[PDB]
RNA sequence: AGUACACUACU
RNA sequence: UAUAAUAGUAGUGUA
């Protein structure tokens, strides 16, 4: 029969878990990616841009 | 019956009537009665074209081509920048401010006065009422001049006497000469006419 | 509308064709029309459009509106200016269907809303359901009775709560931490509970 | 001074430019 | 129903609450908007008797007092209260200030789209962008979703740089700017012209583009009717490659070789479609069985000549082709028919836009473009693939020839016909951007009507009905105007020639086939029809309102602010034009006339006379008048000119003290002057002109 | 049109008070409309108004 | 974009059961009168199965705190009255509101967008049919079982739920429906010219479309588990689903409707058709709970159709009605009344603090003289449909002077069929 | 996979 | 005199 299982969202450890996954993203997410670069929107549109 | 009808206006009437009013966009051609033409905005005063106007220190046709200066409002004149009044110069030998600045209307203008509304949501209202006589083109024109210009002096005594000094005034002379003999630029230009 | 433009031209033609052969000379008739909402040109003649390639009219037809509606908010409530204003009288077209529903006053639904309501408010319904705006010599005759009869009710009910803004205090629904916590305690254990 | 402190650097390196590019004391003696 | 009493129980509500405010010697206004459920109520309220807090108490309670007194209840949690903010309909008002929640539409630049082929879904996510648009976006966000739009596009149809259906490397183009919107290029035009236009910027834009570069230096600061007369001295010997593919492309897959210069009525942009690469699905037929009128078209297709009775009667009247019947005879057999095409039967089976998506992606590499008719829309195989298709164009548009006669074809048959592309070229030619300044408060304003002019009285679906029969008078129809309506249809007719071509066209497939092909001649009484339906078509009375720095009334007043607020993310422009920019003409008539230079006049001496008695001393003001007039020029027009003009014209009256200081004042303007003033005036003595009556008793 | 004929209709609209007079002030309205019509038509057309 | 790489690729419910109450619960923390503590009691349920739901409730919780702290910081632009039009009003762009995704400061329009925006990031279709049947059915039929079992009371005067006050009632529709016939004389015509009601039910879009409609009878072979489910219901009434063209061909094919003035078919529908059927299922929308949609049958919406118009044409009469209104138009009424607004305010407070103004130029002074207020009640309506009284229509219907005596009895009696639907 | 109010695309 | 018009399909926004 069960319930909708559902993470504690006003425990202190689940949203300390979430923050840290944040976190973690953006540790990684947020460094270059060391080539330039060149698609579709950009050069056909960053003129009007 | 049938009779000549007498013409509620005539051409000599208007004429002796305009003796006082000396204003090209408006005329009295009854004795209350008013003609006048229609306003238009200024931005468009930026498409003539033709020789500059030389009137005293003032090149009338650089203030048809201003920006800044042309805006109705009081305040907005008596605030403004020397930058904005030094494209109005084509002094070429005027000894006086005054005597150039007489070639600009003395008649009032309208300032914007703000009050407040004493509402929940305070705020203010802001509208254009005919400003007293003291409140002229002239009058403005004057005060951004003494106002913008002591800052200019202020800020060019190179010499430690003042602006009038011998000392500050060769220092002058040394900077106009070397931007005549260097090419223009519109710095350059600005600081000449400052 | 065309239809005044179309009546004038008719009567326009009518008039001056009796006077066009003794003069030899044509004579054109020119109604240009503008809609005031959608600001179009209807000009009937192809030869006078011939003669003008091109119409640039470009203006708005909004200060008008503007004054009307305030005229109209001024004068809406007057019933004697909205005759004065008024197009013709009022008129029905042709009925629907030249038989009514028999059944309707045996209907089940039809019985527990009328024993819903008061014996009054009873014969007021079964009247207006009947009543014939064409055959009356008014068609206001009956909401017009209607409200004069529940006008004391209506007019009591009004100044009761006209009454009642001296029975208020100052403590509305404002929100502020101490309700918020609350309510995210009480969501915390309905969610925890569902 | 504010208003002018800018106008007058760049006038000042711009005739420095422009004078490279074509390639106190003086105030007493004055 | 609901919303009427929902207006009731508001109008209770104003009443109660105007009482109570009277019972405190106050001001009160009030003023509910009500739709189906969602209300707001704005109440100001100016009294000196009691504090705010007891008002808004007792506002409250009444409120939700009067809503339970008519049956109704407010939602209290979800409904608040705000000092400044109204939410209406989802569309805010922050203080006299519109403001909208454009992001949606900005979000739905990656939308879901009809799936047909690579054009008309950039049009359809184009539209998002257009829309955002509307609601106060910057420009450089919609020109983000712009950008997103074909992308997404590309990403869908394998049309992304480097991938197989790349077209930059098949056509003479730099850049995919270069390419035509409708052979998978990207769109290349000022935002206001994609706003205003709706995507046939891209064509118009690079006429434009044209005009300004290969228009004589003399003739290149005037209207486009006068620069597109310019045309025949052009020499098609400096036309650059790229110029001249977008010009074949123009004249011969846009346009048809039986045009010539001297057309003087034409077909109008909004006649014909722009698709050209369609791809072609192959989709399962769908069951479709449980629909009654399916089991009789199915019967009547199974009956032995029962499909061409339906198909005689359609031809014999063909005026329910394009609009819908008015008996119940006509309703079935447009029915039946419409079951013949293929597009409606899988629009009945259920469609999801995920599934259509995935096969559009799925099925893109594969031959699905017919070629047959690309190449029929030039003179005189099977399913051909997107790159044999980029070859085959350019192989076939090599041997044509493009001449000084073709261009002239080209701008009298997409510029010339429609005022509003006119109106728009000129606006984009004689622009003049003032001074910048920051968006402070801003206002909707509805887009107006470009085509002023108006031939057609009655509604196009009883002039198609009408031209049908030859009886001007039917049903619902005035007899004259229903024949003077058909007097200019047939005038168009006869002019384009759209008669003569279906007759040809059809006797050629006759000739070909060898047997009646009557569907194909279905088809093309359709397309007539589908093009005298456009050519009458009245007023689309459109709504339209676009969020604007400040309120436009007339059509130059809005075409500035619309160039102003979409060229800059910061501030916005005042934009004043060279020549009047309007044109007045016909939607499908040639406009080979300009407009006067009036309104410049007009314009330049109510500055003149406003900036001298403004900024200038009372002694000098005539002075400087006459030095004006004596050397100066506006707007590349000597003032002197426009004086000659405003002295020899029949408008002398609004230019009274100009006129007068400079001597010319004649007397004659004093009485028009007079005459237009005069009313009859009281005092008995009622003196009018020319008319005085005294009555004595 | 002009700006002192706007203010002269709204102060004759405002010191109204009689179901009489709004509808002369509403019909002198639509000639003024008709007047500003004809006026800036012949204006356009650049004829004798 | 470490928010936006998580909401763009969110496809699931946990977020949408966030994006869409934070509108209401960031709004009504901001505004001065607000039930938000009701709201988070009883309907904010979040749904958190990720760890970016438990962050943005986190940001959410935090969110409300704050624009409760910061409703203060709301000014506004200095207003220019031309005194024929109004330039520089609305909000001043100030950045000292809190951001509520991520920290930094936005402005007034920027908290709006940020309130108001995540609810476009759900995606639309991300609903389970076998649960928002069952979903929907219960809450219909709840809403149902309560009206059946605590309401029996139609008219009172005390305010009670699902109630109309009578007198009140029949005297505002009487007062509301003379100014509405008295603004246009010729209403009848105009409801029957645009409405096409003189022309054949073949020339309006609506009876034309291929829209669902939904049909009634033994229609076992085509649907053909269905026969399990026919076996074991005896009281199983069958029904079939049909584009609206092809149900408007069958009626005509069948000679049931002819090409005869459309209103009189209709009003002789209105007694012909005596039991009305619909039917329901899931729109499909973005919110976290999906809404329920009813197809009629054609009948049915021949006689609301009726209706429907010749309410519409008395709703375009009446300025306080805007579904009358042309869309996206209704932001230009919006702007209109702000204005008038602004400028009752500025005139009156003008006006009536003259002799005050006069007398300064003192606290004693500002305090006495009369201070202006402004208030904004935006507001929803609980259950429009559901708990709704419909008796209140039939006085609507016999209070109307436009209705011949025949057309108030054959609508009525429609409207008492429809009570049995 | 409905009612209404629109706007935009394609034939 | 602020009122007559409305093809099919698809998408989007709104209630
Ligand atoms: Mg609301
Ligand atoms: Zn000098």
């Amino acid at each position: 029969v069960s319930k909708p299982k559902i993470l504690d969202f006003d425990d202190a450890n689940m949203y300390l878990a979430s923050l840290t996954m944040m976190e973690q993203s953006k540790k990684i997410l947020s460094k270059s990616n060391g080539l330039k670069p060149d698609n579709f929107i950009l050069n056909e549109f960053g003129s009007r841009i | 019956a049938e009779v000549d009808g007498d013409q509620r206006i005539l051409i000599r009437s208007l004429d002796y009537l305009n003796n006082d009013i000396f204003s090209l966009s408006r005329i009295k051609v009854g004795l209350d009665e008013f003609a006048t033409i229609k306003k238009a905005h200024f931005s468009k005063m930026v498409s003539f074209e033709g020789p500059p106007i030389k009137t005293g220190l003032l090149d009338l046709t650089e203030l048809m081509k201003s920006q800044d200066l042309l805006n109705l409002n009081y305040d907005n004149i008596r605030n403004s920048n020397l930058i904005s009044f030094s494209k109005l110069i084509c002094c070429e030998g005027s000894d006086n401010i005054n005597d150039g600045l007489e070639f600009l209307s003395d008649d009032p203008m309208n300032f914007t006065e703000g009050e407040a509304i004493h509402s929940t949501p305070i705020f203010n209202i802001y509208y254009s009422k005919r400003g007293e006589r003291h409140m002229t083109y002239r009058n403005a024109i004057k005060l951004l001049i003494e106002r913008e210009t002591k800052i200019f002096e202020e800020a060019f005594t190179f010499s430690e006497n003042g602006f009038i000094s011998p000392e500050n005034l060769g220092c002058l002379e040394a900077v106009v000469s070397l931007i005549k003999l260097l090419k223009t630029n519109e710095w350059s230009t600005v600081i000449d006419k400052c | 509308s065309n239809e005044s433009s179309v009546i004038t031209y008719d009567k326009y033609y009518e008039l001056t064709r009796d006077i066009s052969d003794r003069l030899s000379i044509p004579i054109e008739i020119v109604i240009i029309r503008i809609d005031p909402v959608s600001r179009d040109l209807h000009i009937n003649s192809d030869r006078f459009k011939e003669l003008y390639p091109t119409i640039v009219v470009d203006i708005n037809f909004n200060q008008f509106f503007d004054l009307k509606q305030l005229l109209y908010e001024k004068f809406g409530d007057d019933e004697e200016f909205l005759l004065k204003v008024a197009h013709g009288d009022f008129t029905l077209t042709a009925p629907w269907c030249k038989t009514g529903c028999p059944e309707f006053w045996k209907h089940p639904i039809y019985k527990e809303f009328k024993m819903s309501m008061p014996v009054p408010e009873r014969r007021l319904f079964e009247e207006s359901v009947k009543f014939n705006a064409y055959e009356s010599e008014r068609w206001n005759t009956n909401l017009v009775k209607i409200r004069e009869y529940t006008k004391k009710d209506y007019s009591e009910h009004i100044s009761k709560s006209a009454k009642n803004i001296f029975l208020a205090s100052g403590f509305y629904k404002q929100p502020n931490k101490n309700e918020i916590s609350e309510g995210w305690t009480l969501m915390v254990e309905r969610v925890q509970d569902q | 001074i504010p208003p002018w402190n800018v106008m007058t650097e760049n006038f000042k390196k711009k005739c420095i430019a422009l004078i490279n590019s074509k390639f106190s004391e003086f105030t007493k003696l004055m | 129903t609901s919303s009427y009493v929902h207006s009731c129980a508001m109008s209770v509500y104003k009443e109660i609450l105007k009482e109570a405010i009277t019972l405190l010697d106050g001001s009160i206004l009030v003023n509910s908007l009500v739709h189906s459920d969602d209300n707001q109520t704005s109440i100001t309220i100016v009294q000196d008797k009691m504090e705010n807090d007891k008002i808004i108490d007792f506002a409250m309670k009444e409120f939700e007092r009067a809503c339970l007194t008519f049956g109704c209840q407010a939602n209290m949690k979800k409904t608040y209260v705000t000092n400044c903010i109204k939410e209406f309909v989802s569309l805010f008002n922050l203080y006299g200030e519109p403001f909208s929640i454009y992001g949606r539409f900005l979000l739905t630049s990656v939308g879901d789209c009809a799936y047909i082929g690579p054009y008309e879904d950039l049009a359809s996510r184009i539209s998002s962008a257009q829309t955002a648009i509307k609601h106060g976006c910057p420009p450089s966000l919609a020109w983000v979703s712009i950008a997103i739009s074909h992308w997404m596009t590309s990403l869908t149809y394998n049309m992304l740089p480097g991938q197989s259906n790349d077209p930059i490397d098949y056509f003479p183009a730099e850049n995919r700017k270069d390419i035509p919107i409708e052979l998978n290029g990207v769109l290349d035009a000022p935002l206001s012209m994609i706003s205003t236009v709706g995507l046939e910027s891209g064509n118009l834009y690079f006429l434009i583009k044209l005009l300004s570069k290969y228009t004589p230096v003399m003739q290149k600061r005037e209207s486009v009717v006068n620069q597109i007369a310019e045309v025949k001295n052009w020499k098609v010997e400096d036309l650059t490659d790229n110029e001249i593919f977008r010009l074949k492309i123009l004249r011969y897959l846009v346009l048809d070789a039986e045009m010539d210069p001297s057309d003087i009525m034409g077909e109008t942009s909004d006649m014909r479609g722009r698709s050209i690469l369609t791809p072609r699905k192959f989709t399962t037929a769908g069951s479709l069985r449980k629909l009654y009128s399916f089991s009789k078209y199915q019967d009547r297709l199974s009956s032995p000549g029962g499909m061409v009775e339906l198909f005689t009667y359609l031809l014999e009247k063909p005026e329910l082709l394009v609009t819908k019947g008015e008996d119940m005879k006509d309703y079935m057999e447009s029915v039946i028919f419409r079951y013949n095409s293929k597009r409606f039967k899988e629009s009945l089976s259920i469609q999801n836009p995920a599934q259509l998506f995935i096969e559009q992606i799925l099925f893109s590499h594969k031959p699905v473009i017919d070629f047959s008719g690309i190449r029929d829309k030039y003179i005189n195989l099977g399913k051909v693939t997107f790159t044999e298709a980029y070859r085959l164009l350019m192989r076939d548009l090599s041997s044509l020839e493009l001449t000084n006669d073709d261009i002239q074809v080209i701008y009298s048959y997409i510029i010339l016909n429609d005022p509003m592309m006119i109106t728009i070229a000129n606006t984009h030619i004689l622009s003049i951007y003032g001074s910048p300044q920051r968006r402070m408060g801003m206002s909707c304003s509805t887009m107006p009507e470009f085509r002023n002019l108006k031939l057609i009285h009655h509604s196009p679906a009883l002039v198609l009905r009408a031209y049908s029969k030859n009886n001007p008078d039917i049903q619902g129809a005035d007899p004259t105007e229903m024949a003077r309506d058909l007097v200019h249809l047939k005038e168009f007719v006869e002019n384009t020639n759209l008669e003569e071509k279906m007759k040809v066209r059809i006797a050629m497939n006759e000739a070909e086939k060898g047997q009646r092909d009557i569907v194909f001649e279905l088809k093309e009484m359709t397309r007539f029809y589908q093009v005298c339906y456009e050519y009458v078509k009245s007023t689309e009375h459109k709504i339209k309102v676009f969020i604007l720095p400040a309120k436009s009334y007339t059509t130059t007043d809005f075409c500035s602010l619309m160039q102003g607020n979409l060229i800059k993310d910061k501030e916005w422009y005042t934009v004043h034009y060279l020549k009047q920019i309007l044109s007045g003409g016909h939607k499908a008539i040639m406009q080979h006339n300009a407009t006067s230079e009036q309104n410049i006049a007009f314009e330049c001496f109510k500055l003149i006379t406003h900036f001298a008695d403004s900024f200038i001393d009372s002694l000098s003001r005539s002075a400087f008048l006459q030095l004006i007039i004596d050397e100066f020029s506006y707007k590349d027009v000597k003032v002197s000119k426009l004086y000659d003009i405003i002295k020899n014209g029949y408008n002398r009256t609004d230019f009274i003290p100009l006129l007068f200081r400079t001597g010319d004042l004649r007397q004659a303007d004093l009485d028009k002057y007079d005459a237009m003033k005069s009313h009859e005036r009281v005092t008995l003595t009622i003196t009018g002109y020319n008319r005085s009556i005294t009555i004595i008793g | 049109m002009d700006y002192q004929e706007y203010q002269q209709f709204l102060a004759r609209i405002n010191t109204a008070r009689d179901a009489c007079v709004a509808k002369d002030i509403d019909v002198d309205l639509l000639m003024a409309r008709k007047d500003y019509f004809g006026r800036e038509l012949c204006k356009s057309l650049n004829i004798e108004y | 974009m470490n928010f936006s790489i998580y909401t763009s690729l969110s496809i699931t419910k946990s977020v949408l059961s966030l994006t869409e109450p934070a509108r209401y619960m960031i709004m009504n923390s901001l505004a001065i009168s607000s039930n938000v503590k009701d709201y988070i009691a009883e309907k904010f349920s979040p749904y958190t199965k990720t760890l970016f739901s438990v962050y943005m409730t986190r940001l959410i919780k935090n969110a409300c705190f704050d624009a409760y702290d910061q409703r203060q910081r709301v000014q506004l632009r200095d207003i220019y009255l031309s005194d024929y039009d109004i330039t520089q009003k609305g909000i001043k762009d100030n950045r000292e509101l809190t951001s509520i995704w991520f920290p930094g400061s936005v402005t007034l329009k920027e908290y709006l967008t940020q309130i108001y925006l995540p609810f476009y990031f759900n995606a639309k279709g991300l609903h389970e049919k076998h649960h928002v049947m069952v979903d929907l059915a219960k809450t219909i039929l709840e809403i149902e079982c309560e009206q059946r079992e605590n309401i029996k009371e139609i008219w009172s005067t005390n305010c009670t739920k699902q109630t109309v006050n009578l007198k009140i009632l029949i005297h505002s529709l009487c007062k509301n429906l003379l100014a509405d016939t008295s603004r246009h004389n010729h209403l009848r015509n105009r409801i029957e010219n645009r409405n096409n009601f003189r022309r054949s039910i073949t020339t309006i879009s609506t009876f034309t479309s291929s829209k669902s409609c939904l049909k009634i009878g033994d229609f076992r072979k085509e649907k053909e588990n269905y026969e399990m489910l026919r076996n074991a219901m005896p009281n199983y009434t069958d029904y079939i689903s049909t584009k609206v063209f092809d149900r408007l061909y069958e009626l005509l094919d069948k000679k049931v409707l002819t090409d005869k003035p459309v209103i009189e078919q209709i009003m002789d529908m209105m007694i012909d058709h005596k039991k009305f059927y619909f039917t329901f299922f899931n729109k499909g929308q973005k919110t976290s709970k999906d809404r329920e949609i009813f197809v009629g049958e054609y009948e049915a919406k021949m006689c609301m159709y009726a209706v429907e118009r010749i309410a519409k044409e008395r709703c375009k009469l009446n300025p306080d009605e805007m579904i009358s209104e042309p869309g996206d138009g209704k932001l230009k009424v919006l702007e209109q009344k702000s204005e008038q607004e602004i400028r009752f305010l500025v005139e009156t407070t003008r006006q009536k603090n003259r002799e005050i103004d006069e007398a300064i130029e003192i606290e004693k002074l500002s305090l006495g003289k009369a201070k202006g207020l402004k208030m904004e009640i935006n507001a929803d309506m609980s259950k429009w449909s559901a708990q709704d009284v419909f008796y209140k229509y039939f006085w609507l219907i016999a209070l109307d002077p436009i209705l011949y005596p025949q057309e108030k009895e054959r609508i009525l009696y429609f409207m008492c069929n429809y009570m049995d639907k």
